[PDB]
């Protein structure tokens, strides 16, 4: 009868449906979750053959592929990719759209699609504030809790790439608004 | 408000050098790539099959 703080704040709970507390999915939201969408190369058979520079380029490519695609459903305000170790968060991709209608259009389309040879899972998410949701250790220092951590470990792309994507979307949005 | 018709104008000329995101060349795009043998299988069928479970 007490709200599950972790489900509502982080959009994910280590207990799943076994949680003693309340998880209710919203029927409308600005935010979606694609659980376990991001597969970090490090944890794959090939993964240790890659240099740090190769890994950074691979992640920028992933982040770009995500942001560009989600933009087609509507204005993207923020995109977060979780690099947590714990099952409830590992590889979670969260997207906050400007409009709730964008989020609904997104999950309906995404749930019929594939990504890198796996079918895509997408749902509306209760998360409203990525600042609250993100692990402040993983930001400031290193978080050393591993799977024990209940907060998002946001993996960030090159700052120049993010600025460029934001600009590209602004242009796209302006060109669309100029159609009337 | 036709005010917005020209807040669009200020936006558009301040971004004249910018490629719109729907024309952005992606380094490595992996959307809609299916494993071999799944030509006749939908995403939902694959999810319901149990072969691609969430952690
Ligand atoms: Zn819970
Ligand atoms: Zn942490």
């Amino acid at each position: 009868k007490v709200n599950c703080s972790f489900y509502y704040k982080i959009g994910a709970c280590r207990h799943g449906e076994r949680c003693s507390r309340k998880h209710v999915k919203p029927n409308f939201s600005q935010t979606i979750l694609c659980p376990n969408m991001y597969k970090n190369p490090i944890h794959e058979p090939n993964g240790k053959k890659f240099t740090q520079r190769e890994l950074a380029e691979q992640f920028d490519a992933f982040y770009e592929d995500m942001f560009c695609e989600f933009s087609k459903y509507g204005e993207v305000e923020q995109l977060v990719v979780c690099d947590n170790v714990g099952d409830h968060l590992v590889g979670n991709v969260y997207v906050r759209f400007k409009y709730e209608e964008s989020a609904q259009n997104a999950i309906d389309d995404l749930n019929s699609r594939w990504y890198s040879q796996r079918p895509v899972y997408a749902e509306l998410s209760p998360v409203t504030d990525f600042r609250e949701a993100c692990c402040r250790q993983h930001e400031t220092s290193e978080c050393q809790r591993g799977g024990l951590c209940n907060f998002m470990h946001a993996k960030k792309p090159s700052p120049q790439l993010l600025r460029d994507l934001v600009l590209a979307q602004r242009k796209y949005l302006a060109l669309n608004a100029a159609e009337e | 408000r036709e005010r917005s018709v020209r807040s669009i104008e200020q936006e558009l000329e301040q971004l004249r050098d910018v490629t719109p995101i729907n024309q952005w060349k992606r380094k490595r795009s992996l959307w809609d790539i299916k494993p071999p043998g799944y030509e006749l299988v939908t995403a939902d069928q694959a999810k319901m099959s149990g072969v691609f479970p969430l952690p």
